[PDB]
This record gives C-alpha cells, sequence and structure tokens, in this order.
C-alpha cells in the first residue's frame, strides 16, 4: 500500500501530458499544412520568373 | 575497439535512413494513439495489484 | 513526437524565409503602393470633367 499510492500519482501523471501532446497536435499539424502550401506557391513564382516571356 | 567504430558507424547510417522516413503529420498522429492505448494495458496491470491488497 | 515536431518548425522556417526575401525587390515593393499605377493625371482629368 506504499507502492499503490506512487503507481496511482504516476497513472495521473501521464494522462495530463496527453492531453497537453493531443493540443500541441493540432497546432502543428496547421503549421505543416500552411508552410507547404506556401513552399509550392513560391516554386510556381520561380518556374514563372525562369522562362521569362516577358523577355522573349 | 575497431570493429565497435564501424558498428557505430554502419548503425548510424540506417538509423537515419529510417529518420528521413518519418513523415510529421502521420507519425505525429499515431504516437498519440500509441500513447494512450499504453494507459489502457497499465490501469489493468495497477487495479489487478490494487485487488491484493484488498485481499 | 518531439522529432517530428522540429522538422515541422524546420519546414515552416524555410517556407517564411524563402517568401520574406522575395518580397524585397522594386517592383513587388512599388506594387503595394495606391497610387503606383500611373494614370493619375488623365484621372485627374476626366475628375475635371
Amino acid at each position: 500500500r506504499t507502492m499503490s499510492e506512487n503507481l496511482r500519482r504516476n497513472l495521473a501523471a501521464l494522462e495530463a501530458k496527453i492531453s497537453e501532446a493531443k493540443t500541441k497536435k493540432n497546432m502543428l499539424q496547421a503549421r505543416a499544412k500552411a508552410a507547404k502550401a506556401n513552399a509550392e506557391l513560391q516554386q510556381t513564382l520561380a518556374a514563372a520568373a525562369a522562362a521569362a516571356a516577358a523577355a522573349a | 575497439g575497431l570493429f565497435d567504430r564501424l558498428g557505430r558507424v554502419v548503425r548510424a547510417n540506417l538509423n537515419d535512413l529510417v529518420s528521413k522516413a518519418e513523415d510529421p503529420e502521420k507519425v505525429l498522429e499515431q504516437a498519440v494513439i500509441d500513447m494512450q492505448e499504453d494507459l489502457v494495458q497499465l490501469r489493468q496491470a495497477v487495479a489487478r495489484t490494487i485487488a491484493e491488497e484488498k485481499r | 513526437f518531439e522529432r517530428m515536431e522540429n522538422k515541422v518548425l524546420d519546414m515552416e522556417a524555410t517556407s517564411q524565409a524563402a517568401g520574406e526575401l522575395a518580397g524585397f525587390g522594386i517592383e513587388n515593393q512599388f506594387a503595394q503602393l495606391e497610387a503606383s499605377s500611373g494614370v493619375e493625371d488623365e484621372l485627374a482629368a476626366l475628375k475635371a470633367s
């Protein structure tokens, strides 16, 4: 009964950090979609400037 | 040892080769799934020891 | 999870820096000025009518 107190605290400390992890997951998955959309845009502007149709 | 040093080189390349297969978007939610069911297993084992203190 | 968070922060910074640097340059910067189109004289001459 001195062990079950230790385990019973360790069990609650785990679920506390699952809750934090799950809130951060949402914010990170948002940032990864935004960054990937901007990468495709900046690649499009480069290829346009490389064709330079207005110089021809 | 020389073959320790070669081992740690070849082992580190293989571990890096895996690390860049991890897609941040897929693995980051699987990690939370795994960490949730770990708590389901743990709670069963704890309760099984509480039953015996009672007994 | 922590190892995968750093990958996300690397992508975000790489995108933002390339976009920020392309935000410099004379044409893109002048394009942000309101009266930048250069017809304000004939526009004014029309407004006079």
